[PDB]
């Protein structure tokens, strides 16, 4: 019984994600994480894509071609949280420092933090970079995007028992059929105009009635705060 | 998509563009002061709601919709051609309703709908408009494109691509080596033809199997035969 | 002497060199100055060159942790053909701490190993020549300092066990690392990311304390090739046996192989693996022939995210192969397409069968599913669907509702998301239902009601002869024609005046209704005001004046009175002799002239 064990995810691509100010993207010769943009000099990241050189590109909106509106400042230092668990993937945000201070424009801007803790059922927008194809391998490299309401918590933690604390909550009630090619790593979670979380990870690319996962950062608005004021 | 090129202020003042969710999705045709003619199936399953489609008249560039020529309206009744089959793709024209209406201006304009038996010849020029791509996909341009294509004659539409009915129900403009196309990427806008000294709704922008590809025609609607349905809502 | 930008002075200032060139290992000064130890300060011991058999160095701040960014760099000389082993006890600093060894000094070093946070543990040059360079890239207290035992080892007269067995503890052991790859193997001890793809831990040790190598963990998107080298084996009179554990887990592993190479370029594959294995550690037996000198390599080509190749527990033996135990292993099931194509289900039902789940409804639908619902009802009943529940996707899904009975389908409704829709009635007795189904994101479904009856969604018709609107609402004799708003759908509003006998479809003559009896008018004066009102009744453009030909027609002529506010009066009086026919003509509405002053582009 051979298989080829492929599939494809619900189409996203959207007039390329235009308007979206507060999506950034981490580079290290190729795009491998992306991350949201909160002040003038500090973004959010998961912690799990430290490396030793990052490249932070503002207001992308194509990873191969250059249209001139996107601004590339060097990462200066990088932050990840003392209570990062690798093993369990927990605790899984980083922040990082830009160099020199950012342009803030039509494509570039910063969303403020959220004051309250996510709700079951609330509409959220995740945006990055989405492996989205008919057949075949035809990655794409424009922005997209896909709605994702917050799932309850007990559903969450028996979705995968001994891995899912209260820092992490479900993507939706989407299956997301067995496409098997995660594509998006540290992309913001966005509910009501607020930065709720980012990407950290999941059973595959979001394998039917197992969603992934997503850090909240309700929690860690505390230690972000603090990490500002400690490196102002 | 190959071969756009620069428009000029207030050269197309019939074409408008149709948001839906904040990203322009499609494109339609202004025909009288409280309607839109567009592709069926660009707006098949969005009818519902209304009110999440935007339309924009007299749009001119993607990322400046700051001039005073440029009206917004909101859409608050959509209606589809009963005889759409979204299988074969026949008879991919819908109307949408405006909220008010909209002043005439200089940059806004309506576009004469092809009266009774009257039929383009195949092999005449006529112009495309719409918000299409450089490449075969991606890379959305900020300009609106404009482009020259004679019609071509169903006889060896059906030929060229064995893949559909195509019947009498649909107008083929394409070239023998391929280079200027509109059916993919993003309609944008319909198929105009200009006669005597007045352009036309000769064609809606349609379906296609590839773009700047010889001896792949692009497909447009035929809204010759589609005349009474729309001055039916017209009124 | 001045030197450029990018460029220092040696200490006798008479030659310019690259400031790289400068504590790099390469004499470039005439007096040989670069290479300098008190030249070379980096602060960390006071020493930069090692020339000693054996030894070891510290960091800047050995009694207190660091507080400043300093870079230092070691170069550690040996005799020629002596290679240089590095071991390492713990090391541990505050993220941003790489001691990046090279392969020899110079511009020819490339990469040899960069290990942060975790214990390097062992790390072998194949080289005469050993450099370091330590990197502060914060501004924290990071780590007290760095320390490095080594020991100068002959390192050709190694025999084969030595060479090839490696269970993943003392670093890497004597593999090479290929410099003709895409990307390095990593040795990271315990589970590493991608959930579900990887090792969770070592099968030297049994657990997560234990160390083993694998594809790189980065959330990188494109394809690499990783490969590792070992050393040329001796002839042997007897055959060999190599062993080793190859953990392959992950839903895009492409291929392990191990491709052993000799010395008469008789390259040949005794290896090779694809697909899933499972989240199990699995036995690899390769026998062995070349008796001339040859390298054993690992060529693994790595997916994009989460296709994860792993080895371990690499051992030789002598002698044939025995019977392998574990069993040979086997690829994942996978979820199987059996075919989706179209389900299809119930095709039509009459009226004893109302209630009825679309595919599965209490659970879900099947993805690529096309069903047809033929809803058959007796000669002249309607039918009305009156959806109960309803949850589709979106914009995906969609549920098509079309009247039967003819090739020609009409189109009815189209229901798609979730809440409630509206009911649909049909034109005739007979509705198809059809439902769009999508391969991600498969929602409950819906359920339906079939309710059939004579009158569904027409209005009683009003009495006494009176006229309907769209809206029901009672229109006898107050809005026909007469310019209200009595019915928001207009159609008791309808154009009352049309043309009659002309010559094109703008020309006509006279012909106007008051009620429900069309007749003509008389028009014995004209002027621009009555022709604008004609072509505003009408719905034309401007328009001017027009004259008759010949009163050929003596029937009941209505007047035409006009008014200042462009309200049109009918007077049903016919106070005038030898009326006339009076041809009306009107111009169309401007259309899209072309105004902008295009240019021409030849292209
Ligand atoms: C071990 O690694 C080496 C180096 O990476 C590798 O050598 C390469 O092998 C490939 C294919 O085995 C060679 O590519 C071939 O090039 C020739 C000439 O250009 C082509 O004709 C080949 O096409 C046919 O090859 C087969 C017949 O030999 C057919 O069965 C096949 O269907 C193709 O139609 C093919 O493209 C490549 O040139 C070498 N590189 C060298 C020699 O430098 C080797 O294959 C690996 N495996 C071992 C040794 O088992
Ligand atoms: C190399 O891999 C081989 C696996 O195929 C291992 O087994 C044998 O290897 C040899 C040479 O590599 C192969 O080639 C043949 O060898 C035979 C040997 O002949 C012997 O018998 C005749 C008749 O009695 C005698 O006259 C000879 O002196 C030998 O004693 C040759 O006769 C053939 O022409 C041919 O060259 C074998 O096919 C192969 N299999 C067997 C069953 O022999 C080999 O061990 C590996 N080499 C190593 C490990 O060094
Ligand atoms: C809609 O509701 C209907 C309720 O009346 C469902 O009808 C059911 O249909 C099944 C399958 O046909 C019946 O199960 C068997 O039916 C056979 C039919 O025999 C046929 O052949 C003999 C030959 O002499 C002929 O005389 C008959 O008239 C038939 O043409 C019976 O012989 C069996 O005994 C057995 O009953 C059900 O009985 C029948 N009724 C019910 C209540 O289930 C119909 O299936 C529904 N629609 C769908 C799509 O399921
Ligand atoms: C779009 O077209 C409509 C219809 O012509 C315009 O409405 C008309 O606008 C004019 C000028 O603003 C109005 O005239 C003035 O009205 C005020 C009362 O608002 C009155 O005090 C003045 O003495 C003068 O009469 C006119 O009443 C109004 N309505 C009609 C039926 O003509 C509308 O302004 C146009 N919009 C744009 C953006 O051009
Ligand atoms: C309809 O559009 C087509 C193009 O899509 C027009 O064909 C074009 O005809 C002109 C002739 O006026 C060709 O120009 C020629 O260029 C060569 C280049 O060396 C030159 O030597 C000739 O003297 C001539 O100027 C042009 O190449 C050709 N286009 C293509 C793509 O071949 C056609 O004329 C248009 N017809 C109408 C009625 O508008
Ligand atoms: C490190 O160990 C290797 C052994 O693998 C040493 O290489 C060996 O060096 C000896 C010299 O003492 C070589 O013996 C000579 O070989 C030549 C033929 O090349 C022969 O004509 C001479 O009569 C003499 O026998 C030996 O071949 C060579 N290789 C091996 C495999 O033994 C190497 O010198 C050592 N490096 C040091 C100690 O720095
Ligand atoms: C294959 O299995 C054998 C058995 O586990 C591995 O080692 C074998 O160990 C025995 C014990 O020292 C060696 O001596 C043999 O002992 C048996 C029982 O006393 C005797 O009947 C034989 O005549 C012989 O003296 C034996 O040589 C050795 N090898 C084999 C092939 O039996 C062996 O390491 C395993 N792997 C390979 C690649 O052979
Ligand atoms: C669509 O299906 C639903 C159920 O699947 C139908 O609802 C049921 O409608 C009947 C009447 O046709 C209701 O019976 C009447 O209920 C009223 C109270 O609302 C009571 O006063 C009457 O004496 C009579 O019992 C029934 O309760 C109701 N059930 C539910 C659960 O709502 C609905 O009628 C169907 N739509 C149609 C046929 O157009
Ligand atoms: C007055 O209403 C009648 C209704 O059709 C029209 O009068 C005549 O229309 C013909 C059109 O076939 C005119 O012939 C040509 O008109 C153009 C202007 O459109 C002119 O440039 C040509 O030289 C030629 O005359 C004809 O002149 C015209 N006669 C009169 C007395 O008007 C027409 O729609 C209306 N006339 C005007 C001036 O708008
Ligand atoms: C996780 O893996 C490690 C790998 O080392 C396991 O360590 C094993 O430890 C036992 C302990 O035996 C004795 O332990 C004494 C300390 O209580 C120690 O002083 C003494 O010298 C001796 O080691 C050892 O026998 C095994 O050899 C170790 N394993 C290996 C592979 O060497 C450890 O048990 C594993 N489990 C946990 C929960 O850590
Ligand atoms: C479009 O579809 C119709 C479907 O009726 C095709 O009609 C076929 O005509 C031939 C010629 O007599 C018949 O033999 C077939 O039986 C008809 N089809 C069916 C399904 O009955 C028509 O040919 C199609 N047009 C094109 C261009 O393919
Ligand atoms: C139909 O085509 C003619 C082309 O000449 C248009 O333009 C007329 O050109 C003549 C030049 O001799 C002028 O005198 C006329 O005034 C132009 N207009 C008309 C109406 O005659 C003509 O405009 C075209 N028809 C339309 C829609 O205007
Ligand atoms: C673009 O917008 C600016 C707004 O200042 C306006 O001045 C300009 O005319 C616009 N250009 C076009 C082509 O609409
Ligand atoms: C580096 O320093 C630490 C702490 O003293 C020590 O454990 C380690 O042994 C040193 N380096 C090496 C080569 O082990
Ligand atoms: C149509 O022609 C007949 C011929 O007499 C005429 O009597 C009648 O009036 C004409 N049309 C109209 C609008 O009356
Ligand atoms: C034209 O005749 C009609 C017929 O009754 C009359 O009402 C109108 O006043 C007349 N127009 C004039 C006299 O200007």
């Amino acid at each position: 019984a051979p298989f080829d064990d492929d599939d494809k995810i619900v189409g996203g691509y959207n007039c390329e994600e235009n308007s979206v100010p507060y999506q950034v993207s981490l580079n290290s010769g190729y795009h491998f994480c992306g991350g949201s943009l909160i002040n003038e000099q500090w973004v959010v990241s998961a912690g799990h894509c430290y490396k030793s050189r990052i490249q932070v590109r503002l207001g992308e909106h194509n990873i191969e071609v250059l249209e001139g509106n996107e601004q590339f400042i060097n990462a200066a230092k990088i932050i990840r949280h003392p209570q990062y668990d690798r093993k369990t993937l927990n605790n899984d945000i980083m922040l990082i420092k830009l160099s020199s201070r950012a342009v803030i424009n039509a494509r570039v801007s910063t969303i403020s933090l959220p004051t309250a803790p996510p709700a079951t059922g609330t509409k959220c927008l995740i945006s990055g970079w989405g492996n989205t194809a008919s057949s075949g391998a035809d990655y794409p490299d424009e922005l997209q995007c896909l709605d994702a309401p917050v799932l309850s918590q007990a559903k969450c933690e028996a979705s995968y028992p001994g891995k899912i604390t209260s820092n992490m909550f479900c993507v939706g009630f989407l299956e997301g059929g067995k496409d098997s090619c995660q594509g998006d790593s540290g992309g913001p979670v966005v509910c009501n105009g607020q930065l709720q979380g980012v990407v950290s990870w999941g059973d595959g690319c979001a394998q039917k009635n197992k969603p992934g996962v997503y850090t909240k950062v309700y929690n860690y608005v505390k230690w972000i705060k603090n990490t500002i004021a400690a490196n102002s | 998509i190959v071969g756009g090129s620069n428009a000029k202020e207030g050269a197309w003042p019939w074409v408008v563009g149709l948001y839906y969710g904040g990203r322009l999705l499609c494109g339609a045709s202004l025909v009288s002061s409280d309607w839109l003619v567009s592709a069926a199936a660009c707006v098949y399953g969005r009818n519902l709601e209304p009110s999440k489609w935007t339309a924009i008249l007299g749009l001119h560039m993607k990322s400046n919709l700051t001039s005073p020529q440029t009206v917004p309206r909101l859409i608050d009744e959509i209606v589809i051609n009963p005889h759409y089959n979204r299988r074969r793709k026949d008879n991919a024209i819908a109307m949408m309703h405006l909220e008010f209406k909209v002043n005439y201006t200089d940059y806004i304009q309506p576009i004469c709908l092809p009266e009774e038996n009257q039929v383009f010849p195949p092999g005449r020029n006529c112009s495309i408009a719409g918000w299409g791509t450089v490449v075969y996909q991606g890379t959305t341009a900020n300009i609106l494109q404009e482009a020259d294509v004679p019609l071509l004659s169903n006889e060896r539409c059906q030929q060229q691509m064995p893949e559909y009915n195509i019947t009498e129900n649909m107008i083929c403009a394409g070239y023998e080596e391929g280079g200027i196309d509109s059916c993919q990427g993003d309609a944008g806008g319909p198929l105009m033809c200009q006669e005597n000294n007045r352009w036309f709704l000769a064609g809606v922008t349609s379906f296609g199997y590839k773009c700047a590809l010889p001896n792949r025609p692009g497909v447009y609607a035929r809204v010759s035969r589609f005349t009474e349905w729309i001055q039916s809502f017209l009124h | 002497i001045e030197c450029l930008p990018g460029s220092s002075p040696c200490t006798d200032a008479l030659t310019c060199i690259k400031a790289d060139l400068f504590c790099d290992g390469e004499v470039n000064c005439p007096d040989g100055s670069d290479e300098d130890n008190k030249m070379c300060a980096t602060v960390c011991d006071g020493r930069f060159l090692l020339t000693g058999s054996s030894g070891s160095f510290q960091a800047t701040h050995y009694p207190k942790p660091s507080e400043t960014s300093v870079v230092c760099q070691w170069i550690i000389r040996v005799n020629q053909g002596l290679s240089i082993k590095l071991s390492f006890d713990d090391f541990n600093t505050y993220y941003t701490d790489i001691l990046d060894i090279y392969e020899g000094v110079g511009s020819s070093k490339i990469l040899r190993a960069s290990i942060w946070e975790t214990n390097p543990g062992t790390i072998r040059i194949f080289s005469n020549q050993v450099t370091a360079t330590f990197l502060i890239e914060s501004d924290e207290s990071d780590y007290v300092g760095f320390n490095a035992t080594y020991t100068a080892f002959n390192s050709s007269e190694l025999n084969n066990y030595e060479k090839i067995n490696c269970n993943f503890e003392d670093g890497f052991c004597f593999w090479v690392q290929d410099l003709n790859d895409d990307n390095e193997w990593e040795r990271i001890q315990g589970s590493t990311f991608s959930p579900f793809t990887g090792p969770n831990f070592d099968h030297t040790f049994g657990n997560a304390s234990g160390f083993y190598i694998s594809t790189p963990t980065g959330p990188g998107g494109r394809q690499e090739r990783v490969g590792l080298l070992s050393l040329p084996l001796d002839p042997t009179l007897e055959p060999a046996c190599l062993s080793f554990w190859y953990h392959m887990y992950g839903e895009n592993v492409h291929k392990l192989s191990i491709n052993i190479s000799n010395d008469q370029n008789m390259e040949k594959t005794v290896f090779q693996k694809e697909g899933n294995y499972g989240d199990n550690w699995n036995y690899g037996q390769v026998t062995l022939n070349e008796t001339v000198k040859f390298k054993v390599a690992f060529n693994a080509f790595k997916n994009k995210i989460l296709s994860d190749i792993a080895l371990d527990d690499i051992s030789l033996t002598y002698g044939i192969c025995n019977g392998s135990l574990y069993p040979e292993p086997t690829l994942v099931p996978t979820p199987p397409p059996e075919l989706p194509t179209d389900c299809g289900g119930p095709f039509e039902l009459w009226e004893p069968n109302t209630t009825f789940s679309s595919t599965n409804f209490p659970n879900s639908y099947p993805n690529l599913a096309f069903c047809v619902w033929i809803l058959n009802a007796q000669k002249g009943k309607n039918i009305q669907l009156h959806f109960q529940e309803f949850d589709l996707e979106n914009i995906n899904d969609v549920v098509e509702i079309r009247d039967g009975e003819e090739a020609d389908s009409l189109l009815l409704a189209v229901y798609t998301g979730p809440g409630p829709v509206k009911d649909v009635f049909s034109t005739t007795n007979r509705m198809t239902v059809l439902l769009i189904t999508n391969d991600v994101l498969a929602r409950g479904g819906f359920k339906a009601n079939f309710t059939t009856g004579y009158h569904l969604g027409i209005p009683e018709p009003c009495k006494a002869d009176h006229f309907q609107c769209k809206n029901g609402e009672c229109v006898p004799l107050v809005n026909l024609c007469d310019g209200h708003l009595h019915c928001e759908d207009g159609s008791d509003e309808a154009d009352c005046v049309r043309f009659f006998n002309g010559t094109t479809n703008n020309n006509g003559l006279v012909r106007f209704r008051i009620q429900s009896i069309w007749h003509t008018a008389c028009a014995e004066n004209w002027t621009t005001q009555i022709s604008n009102d004609v072509c505003q009744l009408l719905g034309l453009g401007s328009g001017n004046s027009s004259k008759p030909i010949f009163p050929t027609d003596g029937g009941p002529f209505v007047k035409l009175n006009t008014a200042p506010d462009g309200h049109l009066i009918l007077t049903p009086s016919q106070q005038c002799l030898q009326d006339s026919l009076i041809r009306l003509q009107c111009n169309h509405k401007s259309c899209g002239k072309k105004l902008a002053a295009q240019d021409i582009t030849p292209k």
